């Protein structure tokens, strides 16, 4: 189960 | 209330995934609960 990274710093 | 660069965002599934914006890491668990 992988949580999406960040796009906005 | 979070560590620096940490996010509490709710995905469209209705789940908050905590992002670490520093080391590009992502986790469903909360450093605040510890």
């Amino acid at each position: 189960q992988i949580p999406p990274p960040y796009v906005e710093p | 209330f979070l560590p620096k660069g940490w996010e509490v965002r709710h995905a469209p599934n209705g789940r908050p995934f905590f992002i670490d914006h520093n080391t590009k890491t992502t986790t469903w668990e909360d450093p605040r609960l510890k």
